[PDB]
C-alpha cells in the first residue's frame, strides 16, 4: 500500500569523506563544525539545506589546511561528505 | 509537496553528544576544542528554534540508551529531528568514552518503522569524527 | 591541528 522505505528521510552530514581523518583546531573547534555553523547562520533564512551544506563543503575545502611539525600530518586538506536519503527539500524557515 | 512541512508547533530536538575525555585503554587523547563546537552548535540551533540538549562524555552504553529514550518520545508536534555527534571515530563507527559503537545501531532507533512519530519527517545526523586514517594531500589549483 |  502507500508505503515509504524505512531508510528514507535521513540525512547524514559527515565532516569528512569515507576512510579519511577529520580535522580539528584545538583553539577554534573542528573545521567542519565551525564552517557548518557559519553557513547556517548566514544562509538558513534563505537557502535549502543541501545548498547550505554545499557551501560548507567549499568553505572547508578552500579555507582550511593543516600545519604540523610532523611532515606526515602537514599541509593536509579535507572535504565533507553529504549523504542524503531525503525525499524533499528542507528549509529551516516557514512562510 | 516538494518541501518538508516545517510548520509543526515545534522545529524539533537537537541532541548534541560532546565526547572530549576518553578512557586510557582507548588511547584517544582529549579532544581539545570540542567544547567550542558544542557551544557554537547549541547557539546556532537555538536560533533555528530547535530544543537543544547537550550531553557530555557519554560511554558507548549511555549513547545507545540516550538514543533509545529519545526515539521513544512522542515527536508528533515536531517538524524534524537533529543529532550531532562530536567524537573520535572510524568508518561506520563513533566512539563512546569507553569504546566504539556502530553508527547504524544509533540511527536504527529512528527508522521509519521504529519511530512512528518521525515517519516522513527529516532526521538529520551531523557527524564530526574520523572515518579512517587516510590523509588528503590536496592538489594545487 | 589535531586529527579526529
Amino acid at each position: 500500500c502507500h508505503k515509504i522505505p524505512v531508510e528514507a528521510d535521513f540525512l547524514y552530514a559527515y565532516s569528512t569523506a569515507p576512510g579519511y581523518y577529520s580535522w580539528r583546531n584545538s583553539k577554534d573547534g573542528s573545521w567542519f563544525i565551525q564552517s557548518l555553523c557559519a553557513m547556517l547562520k548566514q544562509y538558513a533564512d534563505k537557502l535549502e539545506f543541501m545548498h547550505i551544506l554545499t557551501r560548507v563543503n567549499r568553505k572547508v575545502a578552500t579555507e582550511f589546511e593543516s600545519f604540523s611539525f610532523d611532515a606526515t600530518f602537514h599541509a593536509k586538506k579535507q572535504i565533507p561528505c553529504i549523504v542524503s536519503m531525503l525525499t524533499k527539500e528542507l528549509y529551516f524557515y516557514h512562510h | 509537496d516538494n518541501s518538508y512541512k516545517m510548520d509543526y508547533p515545534e522545529m524539533g530536538l537537537c541532541i548534541i553528544i560532546n565526547n572530549k575525555n576518553f578512557h586510557k585503554s582507548t588511547g584517544m587523547t582529549s579532544r581539545s576544542g570540542t567544547d567550542v563546537d558544542a557551544a557554537n552548535l547549541r547557539e546556532t540551533f537555538r536560533n533555528l528554534k530547535y530544543e537543544v540538549r547537550n550531553k557530555n562524555d557519554l560511554t558507548r552504553e549511555e549513547i545507545v540508551e540516550l538514543m533509545r529514550d529519545v526515539s521513544k518520545e512522542d515527536h508528533s508536534k515536531r517538524s524534524s529531528f537533529v543529532c550531532v555527534l562530536l567524537s573520535h571515530g572510524e568508518e561506520g563507527i563513533i566512539f563512546g568514552t569507553n569504546g566504539p559503537v556502530d553508527l547504524k545501531k544509533i540511527t536504527n532507533f529512528f527508522r521509519g518503522d521504529r519511530c512512528r512519530s518521525l515517519t516522513g519527517k527529516p532526521k538529520l545526523f551531523i557527524i564530526q569524527a574520523c572515518r579512517g586514517t587516510e590523509l588528503d594531500c590536496g592538489i594545487e589549483t | 591541528y589535531v586529527a579526529x
